């Protein structure tokens, strides 16, 4: 979620996910505890067994076998954890979760309470406003010609600079807002 | 009430409890700053199952892409940290 | 700790119900005295029957005071 | 010139807000705007809306609903008092018609 | 003063007086219908000692 | 009824008399007066209807409608001010002049005692709608739609004035009581047949009938909030009232000419609901959702019952409501975001909670909620339709289904989920909206209070 995702995933990449989907899955079977740890350390060295095979094509036939297999035994109705893509809690709080420019728009009364806080969001906005054109600009000095290849941002390396579009990742909401 | 506020020295205590009751890594030999690879001698397989750990520990699931790049407990600790909205 | 909570602004929507709750109720509680006042201090008429050589006029036809006026 | 005519450009809209916080979306004159809101509030709601609606559901029964169920409860007392059927099938005196002489 | 206020809110009569006259020119209108006032066989009735119309 | 007309025709040259900063408060004012004073028009009796004079009447079904247009107006006011800002003074006095010339024609429409009459006005109607439209719409498309929304409607209504003066030729009288009276039966000939065609297409046309509805969504999604507010409100009820009056002299042949109009109707009800399923502008799936509620109108009239007359009357007060407030709710957002398109803007309860409120109870009775009016007319039609034929219910029963959830979807895509990140100029909810739906919504529940009122001449 952090990370700028690359043009595609290599082969070592890719094992290690399989790795992971397995482990877990088998989890999902194995519900007790010693039982799981019995499988997955079998898992594990079933895994090892082909580690050195310097044929590539032997090992993407086995990588594919490898996923036919899971695929074909895979658990219905996998663990997922409350708050991952598929569970219970996903996205509980998005509607708790308001952007901070809506601040802008309080009555001076509602504005009235708070005003220590409300000097602090003055000072990060004139900081905002004076570092933007810098960020701007080291975004132009940086970047390629044929554009960007790559999601990924530079950091700061000026004296007072501030790492280029930083306002949005670093007033996020919460992940607990409310 | 709820959970307590989690703070940066409970993480990395944690972290650092996950990590000792790991049998292929020495408790004396580990450091917060210690390298997986370079300098306790592990593979990438390893280090699937630490991040597995880390997850069950936490309750929370790390994503394959952001999980390749934990290296040391340092980077584990900032990263569950920054996920959660620790800063004290 | 006690931290800021980000909500839009609930000034206008606040004030936009109290106004309109005291301009209803600025009309509407004399209108609810006065009807309970007329009900209780003025009833309702009595169905009787035209005596002979009486025109009752056509408000007379009805028993609401409110009705009638 | 690299244009196809002298046009002024698209202007930004403008928030009520900003010159007044308490604007109620009338007018950018503050006090026209405050009197505006006060007239929809006191002609739409005090007068129209509650009177009206007292005005109507006080309304005298010129439906005769009241005068048809009396001459109903009339009209069932002295049919059961006089043993005759509550309801005739015909709703017209058949010694008022004269129906076609032949039916071949 | 009453000039400024008046050349201000001379406009708020035109309705009322709208009102009115409409109201007038309906009763001119119901003069103009009485053929049979009095004279239908379901309301047809003696008149009073004194009344002179049934209704107007 | 002079106490009604004259006022009106007062309105104009007190807007064209006011100091350039007065005039929504004045013509507010006054208009909400105006409506104060045709609420006595309610008072009905249960046999005939009231006979001011010779040129002019009221019925049980009228007067609603009445009531209905007058209360519409200051509505339109209220909405019309905020995008007519920048406008210089003569316009805004144009537009003010163009909104009550139409309501005097609607009120005098409504209230006509002869046929000629009535449809001189009701043809009267066209000019202010077509110049609102295409004058102070905001996009090109206006022009186009203005002119399919004015031949649409007068190659239906040029056969009808044909068929109205031979009727007049044959008969000697177009008075409506006279008509009512001296009523014959129309035999089965093909000139009957097209005299009849005659007599109902224009109506078809304006309810509008499906597969002659085109000219709606054009129309009421290009004009401005008050021209799409008195379209969807009034002009379609037209349709309804001078099919409802025209019947009386169509019969028997109805008992076989609404074969083909009662399958359009059904069947497109269930067409125009399913397209507001997949629609990506908010305003065309009102619109469709109009259409939908007056093919119901369009059945209950065809089937010409007690039952189904009262369920149309009521059928069309509510839609009439709901639609106008639907439109509004969907100008606020489009006032704030500059665009139609429904999945622009989202998550808008997080940003607008009174609005969404709105939204919910403006959607509940779109889906006919009981005990709404709504709901009231709805079932009256079914249950008159099921009467007619016993597997109407299954058409009916889908249509209620799909109804329910594309109106739901609506709420679900417009202030649900979350909201777009980019979109930082969402502004609270000025007083004049809120006020502008409370004023739409209350008059609902307070006739569900009494629907009587509401529920016409049978
Ligand atoms: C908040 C705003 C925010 C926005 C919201 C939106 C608001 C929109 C509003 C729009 C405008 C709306 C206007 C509509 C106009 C309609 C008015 C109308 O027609 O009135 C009708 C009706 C009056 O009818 P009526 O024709 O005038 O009366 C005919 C008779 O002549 C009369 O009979 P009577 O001779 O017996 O006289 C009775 C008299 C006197 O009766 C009594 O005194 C007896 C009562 C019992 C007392 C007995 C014991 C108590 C005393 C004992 C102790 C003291 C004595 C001993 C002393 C020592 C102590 C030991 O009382 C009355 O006159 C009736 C009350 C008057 C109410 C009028 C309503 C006007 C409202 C208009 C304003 C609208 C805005 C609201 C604001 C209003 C202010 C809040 O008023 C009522 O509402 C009555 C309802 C109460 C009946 C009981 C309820 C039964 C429940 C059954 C259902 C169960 C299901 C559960 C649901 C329950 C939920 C309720
Ligand atoms: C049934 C209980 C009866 C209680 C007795 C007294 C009831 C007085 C109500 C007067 C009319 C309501 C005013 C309408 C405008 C809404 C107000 C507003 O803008 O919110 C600001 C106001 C300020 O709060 P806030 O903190 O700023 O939060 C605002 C946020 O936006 C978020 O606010 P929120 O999250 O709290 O939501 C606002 C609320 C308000 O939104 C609404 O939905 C209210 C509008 C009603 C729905 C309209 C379509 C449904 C068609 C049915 C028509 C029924 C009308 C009957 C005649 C009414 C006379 C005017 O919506 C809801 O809470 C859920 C709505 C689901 C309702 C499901 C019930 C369906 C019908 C069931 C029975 C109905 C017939 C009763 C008799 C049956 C046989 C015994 O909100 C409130 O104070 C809460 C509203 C109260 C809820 C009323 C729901 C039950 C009443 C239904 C009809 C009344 C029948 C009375 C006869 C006696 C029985
Ligand atoms: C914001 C907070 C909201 C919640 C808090 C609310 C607090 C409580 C207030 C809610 C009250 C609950 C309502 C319960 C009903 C009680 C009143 C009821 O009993 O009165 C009805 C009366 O209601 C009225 O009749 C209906 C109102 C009329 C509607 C007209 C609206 C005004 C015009 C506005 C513009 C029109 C646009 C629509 C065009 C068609 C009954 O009529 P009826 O059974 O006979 O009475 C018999 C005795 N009479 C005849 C002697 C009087
Ligand atoms: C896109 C939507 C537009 C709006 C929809 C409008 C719907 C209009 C449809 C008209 C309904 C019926 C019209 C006439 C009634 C019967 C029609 C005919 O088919 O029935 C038979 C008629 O028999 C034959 O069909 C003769 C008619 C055949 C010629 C008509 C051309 C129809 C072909 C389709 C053309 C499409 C027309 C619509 C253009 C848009 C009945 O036999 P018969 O008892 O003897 O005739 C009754 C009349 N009598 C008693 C005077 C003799
Ligand atoms: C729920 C039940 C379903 C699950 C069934 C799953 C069945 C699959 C089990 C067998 C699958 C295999 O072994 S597939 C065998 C694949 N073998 C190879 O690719 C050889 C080349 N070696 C490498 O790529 C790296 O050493 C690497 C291995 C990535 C380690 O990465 P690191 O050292 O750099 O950390
Ligand atoms: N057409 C109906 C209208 C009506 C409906 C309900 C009523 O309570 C009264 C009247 C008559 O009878």
């Amino acid at each position: 979620a952090f990370s700028a995702p690359a043009a595609y995933l290599t082969h070592q990449q890719k094992v290690l996910r399989l790795y992971k989907r397995a482990l877990r899955h088998l989890e999902s079977w194995c519900v007790h505890r010693d039982k799981y740890r019995y499988f997955a350390c079998l898992m594990r060295a079933r895994f090892d067994e082909h580690k050195n095979e310097k044929d590539m094509v032997k090992a993407t036939q086995l990588l594919r076998q490898a996923e036919e297999e899971f695929w074909y035994g895979q658990h219905p109705q996998p663990y997922i954890f409350p708050e991952s893509p598929g569970g219970t809690s996903y996205e509980r709080y998005e509607c708790y979760k308001v952007p901070e420019w809506c601040l802008d728009d309080w009555h001076p009364s509602e504005k009235a309470m708070y005003p220590d806080y409300f000097a602090k969001r003055e000072q990060w906005k004139r900081l905002r406003r004076e570092s933007w054109e810098r960020e701007v600009k080291q975004l132009q000095e940086e970047t390629p010609p044929g554009g960007p290849r790559t999601e990924a941002l530079p950091p700061a390396r000026k004296e007072g600079d501030l790492p280029p579009l930083w306002w949005h990742i670093v007033t996020r909401p919460r992940e607990r807002p409310m | 009430s709820d959970a307590p506020p989690l703070t940066l020295e409970a993480i990395k205590d944690r972290v650092l409890y996950v990590l000792k009751l790991y049998d292929k890594i020495d408790p004396e030999k580990l450091s917060v700053n210690s390298h997986f690879m370079k300098d306790l001698g592990l593979d990438s397989l390893d280090q699937v199952e630490i991040i597995m750990a880390m997850e069950d520990e936490f309750g929370f699931e790390i994503p394959d892409i952001d999980a390749e790049k934990l290296m040391c407990p340092q980077e584990i600790v900032d990263y569950i940290a920054d996920k959660k909205d620790v800063y004290e | 700790k006690r931290l800021f909570i980000i909500k839009p602004s609930g000034f206008y929507d606040r004030r936009f119900l109290k106004l309109m709750r005291f301009y209803i109720l600025l009309t509407g509680i004399p209108v609810a005295i006065g009807i309970t006042l007329v009900n209780v201090f003025i009833g309702e008429a009595e169905l009787a029957d035209i005596p002979e050589g009486y025109v009752p006029e056509h408000w007379e036809y009805f028993k609401h005071p409110i009705s009638r006026w | 010139p690299t244009i196809r005519l002298q046009e002024d450009p698209d202007p930004e809209d403008e928030n009520l807000y900003e010159k007044n916080p308490d604007s109620h979306g009338y007018d950018k004159d503050p006090i026209v705007d405050l009197w505006n809101m006060r007239v929809v509030f006191f002609f739409g709601f005090s007068i129209v809306l509650v009177l009206g609606s007292t005005f109507v559901a006080y309304l005298p029964d010129y439906r005769m609903q009241e005068w048809a169920r009396r001459e109903a409860e009339r009209l069932v007392k002295y049919r059961e008092a006089n043993g005759l059927p509550l309801m005739e099938s015909n709703c017209f005196d058949p010694n008022k018609i004269q129906l076609p002489e032949d039916e071949d | 003063n009453v000039l400024q206020i008046v050349r201000d809110h001379w406009v708020h009569i035109l309705v009322p007086v709208g009102f009115v006259f409409g109201c007038y020119l309906d009763r001119r209108s119901d003069e103009k219908l009485t053929a049979f006032r009095n004279k239908s066989l379901l309301f047809k009735r003696e008149l009073r000692p004194n009344e002179e119309v049934t209704w107007k | 009824m002079l106490k009604i007309i004259i006022p009106t025709t007062m309105l104009l040259p007190m807007t064209w008399m006011s100091k350039h900063n007065m005039i929504w408060i004045n013509a507010t004012v006054h208009s909400l007066l105006i409506s104060l004073i045709s609420l006595s028009l309610l008072n009905q009796l249960g046999e005939n209807s009231l006979n001011f004079s010779l040129t002019f009447f009221s019925d049980s079904l009228s007067a609603p409608l009445l009531v209905l247009t007058t209360w519409l107006l200051p509505l339109m006011l209220m909405a019309s001010q905020s995008h007519l800002s920048k406008e210089t003074t003569t316009r805004k006095k144009l537009y003010i002049t163009m909104l009550i010339l139409l309501q005097l024609f609607l009120i005098m429409t409504f209230t006509a005692t002869e046929l000629i009459l009535f449809y001189i006005l009701f043809e009267a109607t066209l000019v202010p709608t077509l110049i609102i439209i295409t004058r102070w719409g905001n996009q090109t498309e206006r022009l186009n739609a203005g002119l399919y929304f004015l031949f649409y409607t007068l190659a239906g209504s040029l056969p009808l004035l044909v068929a109205l003066v031979y009727i007049q030729n044959t008969t000697g009288s177009l008075n409506f009581l006279i008509i009512h009276y001296w009523s014959h039966p129309l035999s089965n000939s093909w000139s009957n047949i097209f005299m009849w065609l005659a007599c109902i297409m224009a109506f078809m046309v304006k309810m509008p009938l499906y597969g002659l509805h085109l000219w709606l969504p054009k129309a009421h999604v290009e004009a401005p909030i008050a021209g799409s507010m008195v379209l969807a409100a009034v002009l379609l009820k037209l349709g309804g009232y001078g099919m409802m009056r025209i019947t009386t002299i169509l019969n028997p042949l109805t008992n076989y000419m609404a074969y083909p109009f009662l399958m359009l109707s059904m069947w497109g009800m269930i067409m125009t609901s399913s397209i507001c399923l997949r629609q990506t502008d908010l305003k065309s799936l009102i619109a469709y959702s109009s259409v939908s509620h007056m093919a119901l109108v369009i059945v209950a009239i065809m089937i010409q019952t007690p039952w189904s007359f009262m369920g149309a009357t009521a059928l069309m007060i509510a839609h009439g409501l709901t639609s106008s407030m639907l439109f509004c709710l969907a100008n606020t957002n489009y006032e704030r975001v500059h665009s139609r398109t429904m999945i622009l803007a989202r998550g808008l309860q997080t940003l607008l909670p009174l609005m969404a409120t709105w939204w919910l109870v403006a959607s509940l009775t779109n889906l006919a909620l009981p005990p709404s009016i709504n709901l009231i007319g709805e079932l009256f039609i079914i249950t008159a339709s099921f009467s007619w034929s016993n597997i109407t219910i299954i058409l009916m029963g889908m249509n209620m289904m799909i109804t329910a959830l594309y109106s739901l979807y609506m709420l679900i895509t417009t202030q649900r989920g979350k909201y777009t990140h980019h979109i930082n100029n969402i502004k609270p909810s000025f007083t004049r909206e809120n006020a502008l739906m409370a004023l739409h919504i209350l008059p609902l529940l307070l006739l569900t209070l009494n629907p009587k009122m509401i529920l016409g001449p049978l």
